Protein backbone atom coordinates (compact mmCIF):
# COMPACT_ATOMS: atom_id res chain seq x y z
CA UNK A 1 0.00 0.00 0.00
CA UNK A 2 1.41 3.86 -0.74
CA UNK A 3 1.50 4.71 2.77
CA UNK A 4 2.01 1.00 4.22
CA UNK A 5 4.63 0.08 1.61
CA UNK A 6 5.49 3.89 2.44
CA UNK A 7 6.31 3.43 5.99
CA UNK A 8 7.59 -0.20 6.32
CA UNK A 9 10.01 0.46 3.03
CA UNK A 10 10.97 4.09 4.95
CA UNK A 11 11.78 1.64 7.78
CA UNK A 12 13.91 -0.31 5.86
CA UNK A 13 15.44 2.96 4.78
CA UNK A 14 15.64 4.58 8.02
CA UNK A 15 17.22 1.61 9.64
CA UNK A 16 19.71 0.83 7.22
CA UNK A 17 18.75 1.81 3.88
CA UNK A 18 21.37 -1.31 2.63
CA UNK A 19 23.71 1.48 3.43
CA UNK A 20 24.86 3.75 0.81
CA UNK A 21 24.65 0.19 -1.50
CA UNK A 22 21.35 0.01 -1.58
CA UNK A 23 20.15 -0.61 -5.50
CA UNK A 24 16.22 -1.19 -6.95
CA UNK A 25 17.21 -5.12 -6.88
CA UNK A 26 18.44 -4.25 -2.93
CA UNK A 27 14.54 -3.91 -2.95
CA UNK A 28 12.91 -7.08 -3.78
CA UNK A 29 16.07 -8.62 -1.69
CA UNK A 30 14.32 -7.34 1.59
CA UNK A 31 10.88 -6.27 1.00
CA UNK A 32 9.60 -8.33 -2.81
CA UNK A 33 6.27 -8.56 -1.67
CA UNK A 34 5.09 -6.02 -3.39
CA UNK A 35 4.09 -6.52 -7.35
CA UNK A 36 6.62 -4.60 -9.97
CA UNK A 37 4.38 -2.00 -10.92
CA UNK A 38 3.35 -1.33 -7.25
CA UNK A 39 6.65 -0.94 -6.32
CA UNK A 40 7.77 1.38 -8.71
CA UNK A 41 4.54 3.44 -8.52
CA UNK A 42 5.31 4.40 -4.75
CA UNK A 43 9.11 4.84 -5.15
CA UNK A 44 7.71 7.52 -8.11
CA UNK A 45 5.57 9.35 -5.81
CA UNK A 46 7.42 8.61 -2.66
CA UNK A 47 10.28 11.12 -4.40
CA UNK A 48 7.28 12.79 -5.80
CA UNK A 49 5.64 13.06 -2.07
CA UNK A 50 9.76 13.36 -1.48
CA UNK A 51 8.89 10.65 1.43
CA UNK A 52 12.19 8.56 -0.55
CA UNK A 53 15.00 9.26 -2.73
CA UNK A 54 17.18 8.49 -5.49
CA UNK A 55 21.04 8.72 -6.52
CA UNK A 56 22.47 7.98 -9.77
CA UNK A 57 25.85 5.96 -8.88
CA UNK A 58 27.57 2.78 -10.93
CA UNK A 59 25.19 -0.18 -11.36
CA UNK A 60 21.31 0.31 -10.98
CA UNK A 61 20.31 3.10 -8.80
CA UNK A 62 20.70 4.08 -5.07
CA UNK A 63 17.53 5.05 -2.86
CA UNK A 64 17.37 6.37 0.28
CA UNK A 65 14.41 7.42 3.39
CA UNK A 66 14.26 11.00 3.35
CA UNK A 67 15.56 12.90 6.64
CA UNK A 68 11.77 14.77 5.54
CA UNK A 69 13.92 18.40 6.53
CA UNK A 70 15.63 18.01 3.26
CA UNK A 71 12.29 16.95 1.67
CA UNK A 72 10.70 19.83 2.85
CA UNK A 73 13.58 21.96 2.34
CA UNK A 74 14.12 21.21 -1.41
CA UNK A 75 10.74 21.27 -1.97
CA UNK A 76 10.88 24.94 -1.16
CA UNK A 77 13.41 25.05 -3.56
CA UNK A 78 12.48 25.96 -7.46
CA UNK A 79 12.69 22.53 -10.00
CA UNK A 80 16.08 22.86 -10.51
CA UNK A 81 17.16 23.26 -7.30
CA UNK A 82 15.79 19.78 -6.63
CA UNK A 83 18.37 18.37 -9.21
CA UNK A 84 21.01 21.06 -8.53
CA UNK A 85 21.39 21.12 -4.63
CA UNK A 86 20.65 16.92 -4.36
CA UNK A 87 22.95 17.09 -7.54
CA UNK A 88 25.29 19.13 -5.76
CA UNK A 89 25.26 17.01 -2.73
CA UNK A 90 25.84 14.00 -4.84
CA UNK A 91 28.77 15.94 -5.31
CA UNK A 92 29.53 15.56 -1.98
CA UNK A 93 33.36 16.35 -0.62
CA UNK A 94 35.53 17.24 -4.21
CA UNK A 95 32.01 19.41 -4.89
CA UNK A 96 31.48 20.16 -8.35
CA UNK A 97 32.16 23.12 -10.61
CA UNK A 98 30.04 25.57 -12.90
CA UNK A 99 30.61 25.47 -16.47
CA UNK A 100 31.03 21.37 -15.90
CA UNK A 101 27.63 21.30 -13.75
CA UNK A 102 25.91 23.24 -17.11
CA UNK A 103 27.16 20.90 -19.45
CA UNK A 104 25.84 17.88 -17.45
CA UNK A 105 22.54 19.96 -16.10
CA UNK A 106 22.35 21.37 -19.52
CA UNK A 107 22.10 25.29 -18.63
CA UNK A 108 23.10 28.10 -18.48
CA UNK A 109 25.32 30.73 -16.05
CA UNK A 110 22.58 32.99 -15.43
CA UNK A 111 20.00 29.98 -14.59
CA UNK A 112 22.90 28.63 -12.60
CA UNK A 113 23.74 31.74 -10.96
CA UNK A 114 20.42 31.98 -9.19
CA UNK A 115 20.36 28.82 -7.75
CA UNK A 116 23.44 29.27 -5.89
CA UNK A 117 22.66 32.51 -5.32
CA UNK A 118 19.18 31.14 -3.79
CA UNK A 119 21.27 28.13 -1.79
CA UNK A 120 23.99 30.81 -1.09
CA UNK A 121 21.55 32.65 1.24
CA UNK A 122 20.51 29.05 2.36
CA UNK A 123 23.91 28.30 3.66
CA UNK A 124 23.31 24.44 2.96
CA UNK A 125 25.75 24.82 0.26
CA UNK A 126 29.08 27.09 0.46
CA UNK A 127 31.51 29.13 -1.47
CA UNK A 128 34.61 26.71 -1.88
CA UNK A 129 37.38 27.80 -3.26
CA UNK A 130 39.83 25.17 -2.71
CA UNK A 131 43.56 24.26 -2.55
CA UNK A 132 43.72 23.98 -6.46
CA UNK A 133 43.76 27.11 -8.29
CA UNK A 134 40.87 29.28 -7.37
CA UNK A 135 39.77 28.82 -11.29
CA UNK A 136 36.68 26.66 -10.02
CA UNK A 137 35.19 28.28 -6.86
CA UNK A 138 33.25 24.86 -5.94
CA UNK A 139 30.57 24.37 -4.23
CA UNK A 140 29.94 21.49 -1.60
CA UNK A 141 27.85 21.18 1.45
CA UNK A 142 27.89 24.12 3.89
CA UNK A 143 27.29 21.68 6.75
CA UNK A 144 30.89 19.98 5.64
CA UNK A 145 34.25 20.81 4.08
CA UNK A 146 36.56 17.55 4.12
CA UNK A 147 38.95 18.31 1.45
CA UNK A 148 42.90 17.61 0.31
CA UNK A 149 44.37 19.59 2.62
CA UNK A 150 49.94 22.58 6.10
CA UNK A 151 48.60 25.62 3.79
CA UNK A 152 49.90 27.01 0.84
CA UNK A 153 50.95 30.37 2.32
CA UNK A 154 53.73 31.63 4.72
CA UNK A 155 54.91 31.04 8.78
CA UNK A 156 56.10 28.15 7.55
CA UNK A 157 59.39 29.26 6.62
CA UNK A 158 59.08 30.82 10.48
CA UNK A 159 59.06 27.03 11.62
CA UNK A 160 61.69 25.72 8.95
CA UNK A 161 64.50 28.54 10.05
CA UNK A 162 63.86 27.42 13.67
CA UNK A 163 63.97 23.84 13.27
CA UNK A 164 66.99 24.13 11.59
CA UNK A 165 68.45 25.93 14.54
CA UNK A 166 67.64 23.57 17.21
CA UNK A 167 69.10 20.23 15.12
CA UNK A 168 71.77 22.72 14.64
CA UNK A 169 72.37 22.56 17.90
CA UNK A 170 71.98 18.68 17.76
CA UNK A 171 75.13 18.13 15.98
CA UNK A 172 77.77 19.40 17.94
CA UNK A 173 77.50 22.61 20.96
CA UNK A 174 76.13 25.89 20.26
CA UNK A 175 77.99 28.01 17.91
CA UNK A 176 80.86 28.84 20.29
CA UNK A 177 82.45 31.30 17.20
CA UNK A 178 84.33 33.12 20.27
CA UNK A 179 87.28 31.69 18.88
CA UNK A 180 88.20 29.90 15.79
CA UNK A 181 88.54 26.31 16.74
CA UNK A 182 85.90 27.03 19.83
CA UNK A 183 83.24 24.88 17.37
CA UNK A 184 82.42 21.29 17.99
CA UNK A 185 86.06 20.58 19.72
CA UNK A 186 86.30 17.69 17.93
CA UNK A 187 82.35 17.10 17.78
CA UNK A 188 83.45 15.50 21.87
CA UNK A 189 85.37 11.95 21.45
CA UNK A 190 85.20 10.87 17.69
CA UNK A 191 82.15 11.97 15.94
CA UNK A 192 82.46 8.99 14.68
CA UNK A 193 80.88 7.37 17.72
CA UNK A 194 77.76 10.10 17.70
CA UNK A 195 75.56 8.72 14.93
CA UNK A 196 72.45 11.05 15.61
CA UNK A 197 69.47 12.67 14.42
CA UNK A 198 65.89 13.36 15.57
CA UNK A 199 63.33 12.53 12.71
CA UNK A 200 60.91 11.80 15.65
CA UNK A 201 61.81 13.93 18.19
CA UNK A 202 60.69 16.98 16.38
CA UNK A 203 56.93 16.45 17.00
CA UNK A 204 58.34 16.01 20.58
CA UNK A 205 60.05 19.45 19.95
CA UNK A 206 57.05 21.14 18.13
CA UNK A 207 55.18 20.80 21.65
CA UNK A 208 56.94 24.31 22.01
CA UNK A 209 54.09 25.49 19.54
CA UNK A 210 54.33 29.82 20.61
CA UNK A 211 52.70 30.30 17.21
CA UNK A 212 49.50 29.83 15.17
CA UNK A 213 50.17 25.77 14.35
CA UNK A 214 48.51 22.09 14.75
CA UNK A 215 50.19 18.61 14.50
CA UNK A 216 51.88 17.57 11.91
CA UNK A 217 52.58 14.02 10.06
CA UNK A 218 56.17 12.96 10.57
CA UNK A 219 56.24 12.37 6.32
CA UNK A 220 55.89 15.93 6.01
CA UNK A 221 58.47 16.39 8.73
CA UNK A 222 60.79 14.64 6.36
CA UNK A 223 59.64 16.96 3.57
CA UNK A 224 60.71 19.93 5.56
CA UNK A 225 63.74 18.11 6.15
CA UNK A 226 64.42 17.19 2.47
CA UNK A 227 64.05 21.05 1.88
CA UNK A 228 67.01 21.74 4.20
CA UNK A 229 68.55 18.92 2.18
CA UNK A 230 67.95 20.99 -1.03
CA UNK A 231 68.66 24.10 0.71
CA UNK A 232 72.14 22.54 1.87
CA UNK A 233 70.99 23.50 4.97
CA UNK A 234 71.48 19.78 6.59
CA UNK A 235 72.62 16.54 5.52
CA UNK A 236 71.21 13.18 4.94
CA UNK A 237 73.08 10.23 6.20
CA UNK A 238 71.78 6.88 6.44
CA UNK A 239 67.94 7.55 5.79
CA UNK A 240 66.51 9.26 8.72
CA UNK A 241 69.69 10.53 10.10
CA UNK A 242 70.42 14.09 9.17
CA UNK A 243 74.13 15.81 9.53
CA UNK A 244 73.85 20.12 9.66
CA UNK A 245 76.00 21.53 6.88
CA UNK A 246 76.86 24.54 9.48
CA UNK A 247 76.12 26.81 7.21
CA UNK A 248 75.93 28.62 10.60
CA UNK A 249 79.12 30.39 9.47
CA UNK A 250 78.10 31.02 6.58
CA UNK A 251 75.12 31.99 9.22
CA UNK A 252 78.33 34.04 11.33
CA UNK A 253 89.68 32.23 -6.11
CA UNK A 254 88.64 32.18 -1.99
CA UNK A 255 85.12 30.69 -2.51
CA UNK A 256 82.40 32.13 -0.47
CA UNK A 257 78.86 34.12 -1.88
CA UNK A 258 78.88 35.56 1.88
CA UNK A 259 81.56 37.88 3.10
CA UNK A 260 81.61 39.59 -0.04
CA UNK A 261 80.31 42.97 -1.77
CA UNK A 262 80.85 44.36 -4.90
CA UNK A 263 82.48 47.51 -6.57
CA UNK A 264 79.86 48.22 -8.98
CA UNK A 265 80.50 51.65 -9.57
CA UNK A 266 82.40 53.79 -12.04
CA UNK A 267 84.97 51.17 -14.11
CA UNK A 268 83.28 49.43 -16.19
CA UNK A 269 85.80 46.66 -16.51
CA UNK A 270 83.69 44.11 -14.13
CA UNK A 271 82.48 40.79 -14.16
CA UNK A 272 78.49 39.84 -14.42
CA UNK A 273 76.34 36.90 -14.98
CA UNK A 274 74.91 38.47 -18.18
CA UNK A 275 76.81 41.20 -20.10
CA UNK A 276 77.48 38.21 -22.69
CA UNK A 277 74.39 36.20 -22.96
CA UNK B 1 3.98 61.15 23.22
CA UNK B 2 3.02 59.25 26.49
CA UNK B 3 4.66 55.80 27.56
CA UNK B 4 2.10 53.51 26.41
CA UNK B 5 1.95 55.04 23.05
CA UNK B 6 5.60 54.50 22.98
CA UNK B 7 4.98 50.96 24.18
CA UNK B 8 1.78 49.71 22.44
CA UNK B 9 2.53 52.41 18.92
CA UNK B 10 6.04 50.80 18.79
CA UNK B 11 4.41 47.40 19.50
CA UNK B 12 2.36 48.10 16.25
CA UNK B 13 5.41 49.37 14.34
CA UNK B 14 7.63 46.82 15.90
CA UNK B 15 3.98 44.70 14.72
CA UNK B 16 5.09 45.17 10.59
CA UNK B 17 9.21 46.04 11.38
CA UNK B 18 9.97 42.60 13.39
CA UNK B 19 10.78 41.05 9.81
CA UNK B 20 12.56 44.14 9.07
CA UNK B 21 14.89 43.86 12.11
CA UNK B 22 14.24 39.86 12.28
CA UNK B 23 16.45 39.37 8.99
CA UNK B 24 18.70 41.88 10.03
CA UNK B 25 19.73 39.54 13.13
CA UNK B 26 19.58 36.72 10.65
CA UNK B 27 21.86 38.25 9.03
CA UNK B 28 23.38 39.06 12.00
CA UNK B 29 23.60 35.19 12.61
CA UNK B 30 24.96 34.44 9.49
CA UNK B 31 27.99 36.54 11.17
CA UNK B 32 28.19 33.41 13.06
CA UNK B 33 28.21 31.33 9.62
CA UNK B 34 31.34 33.09 8.84
CA UNK B 35 33.05 30.32 10.90
CA UNK B 36 31.80 26.95 8.44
Amino acid sequence: QLSDNAKTLHSQMMSKGIGALFTQQELQKQMGIGSLTDLMSIVQELLDKNLIKLVKQNDELKFQGVLESEAQKKATMSAEEALVYSYIEASGREGIWSKTIKARTNLHQHVVLKCLKSLESQRYVKSVKSVKFPTRKIYMLYSLQPSVDELDIEFINSLLTIVWRFISENTFPNGFKNFENGPKKNVFYAPNVKNYSTTQEILEFITAAQVANVELTPSNIRSLCEVLVYDDKLEKVTHDCYRVTLESILQMSIFNYFKMFPASKHDKEVVYFDEWT
Amino acid sequence: LNEEASKLKERIWIGLNADFLLEQESKRLKQEADIA
